[PDB]
């Protein structure tokens, strides 16, 4: 997972 | 004023028990330095297809008397695709027996994540903007600025330590720092985005060589693997043996094989000397199948996720926009002081 851009 | 906080380690996530609510519904939910926003999961919220959202309990606001729906509509999107929508509100968070009155949360039914997310990071991190672009609600203070507002913690900044990689468990602190879970100094390094929890990674060393690096790097504690730029990420990939694979039209990972061998360590430098070993066992990870990733992954943006940051011990200060870090040392020992 890859939690904000 | 330290608030201790147990992280379960869930396998690609670490997440905690805290309670939302009059009602103290209690949620379990991501810590995530990389994302700004506390959501939790509606009772009757509607999970994306093929997602499990309501295993890892569920909010129900009609039983709680303190909750408030604000005005405006909730949406995110994280970096692996995944997003949640809802209503924006407020309510009494409840962190290991401390709580806060009216933190702004969201009241989240639709989501492909697995459970909420408690995003620590900066404010101005906030997803605050629909899809159109537009700004549709202010920023506002999340759980750790509250938390210092409301007198719980002296300075908005937090420890974290993941454990090694077998641990059930691990712990983050707000508002303090356990001197007993590191080896050496802690070494501050300055924050280097407004945005993001980014510090400067100078270098990279692997299997004997030295890759020079010198940009930003993501102390995500939400992200399970470690991101580099194609190129640099390919540079490194030709020294561990990992193989591009082309996963969706432009989606590409990299794969090692699952019985690679794991000794040796990867070794990363920051400034002022500070130095970071983490064991290549970090590399390879176990998908359903028999196949395996490799622990770095292609992306334009950079990210030292769980992987790595089970090898250290991060103060992260939002006040003083600084991380300090140093080699981690597994063990019970505690002595816990105040930041
Ligand atoms: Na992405």
């Amino acid at each position: 997972v890859v939690f904000a851009f | 004023d330290s608030i201790s906080l147990s992280l379960i380690n869930e396998g690609p996530s670490y997440a905690s028990k805290v309670s939302v609510g009059s009602n103290k519904q209690q949620q379990t939910v991501i810590i995530d330095t990389g994302s700004s926003d506390f959501w939790v999961v509606d009772s009757n919220a509607q999970c994306g297809k093929g997602v499990d959202c309501k295993s890892s309990g569920t909010f129900t606001p009609s039983s709680s008397s303190s909750y408030k729906n604000l005005g405006a509509a909730f949406t995110i999107r994280y970096g692996d695709g995944s997003t949640s929508q809802g209503t924006w509100g407020k309510d009494t968070v409840t962190i290991n027996g401390v709580s806060i009155t009216g933190q702004q949360i969201a009241d989240v039914t639709q989501t492909s994540v697995d459970q909420g997310i408690l995003g620590i990071g900066y404010t101005s991190n906030e997803a605050v903007y629909d899809t159109s672009g537009r700004q549709t609600t202010p920023n506002y203070d999340n759980v750790p600025v509250t938390l210092k507002k409301q007198g719980k913690i002296r300075t908005n900044a937090y420890s974290l330590y993941l454990n090694s990689p077998s641990a059930e468990t691990g712990t983050i602190i707000f508002g303090g720092v356990d001197n007993a879970k590191y080896s050496g100094k802690l070494v501050a390094e300055q924050v280097t985005s407004s945005q993001a929890l980014t510090i400067s990674l100078a270098s990279v060393n692997l299997k004997g060589s030295s890759f020079s690096f010198g940009d930003g790097a993501l102390l995500d504690s939400g992200t399970t693997l470690t991101y580099f730029p194609s190129d640099f990420a390919a540079q490194l990939a030709d020294k561990a043996g990992a193989r591009l694979v082309q996963v969706a039209r432009d989606q590409y990972l990299y794969f090692i094989d699952c019985n690679t061998d794991t000794s040796g360590t990867t070794v990363f430098n920051f400034g002022n000397g500070a130095k970071i070993t983490v064991p290549n066992t970090e590399y390879v990870y176990q998908n359903g199948d028999g196949t395996c990733l490799w622990g770095i992954q292609p992306s334009d943006d950079t990210i030292l996720g769980d992987n790595f940051l089970r090898h250290a011990y991060l103060l992260y200060n939002l006040d003083a926009n600084t991380i300090s870090i140093a080699q981690v040392k597994y063990t019970t020992d505690s002595s816990i002081s105040a930041v």
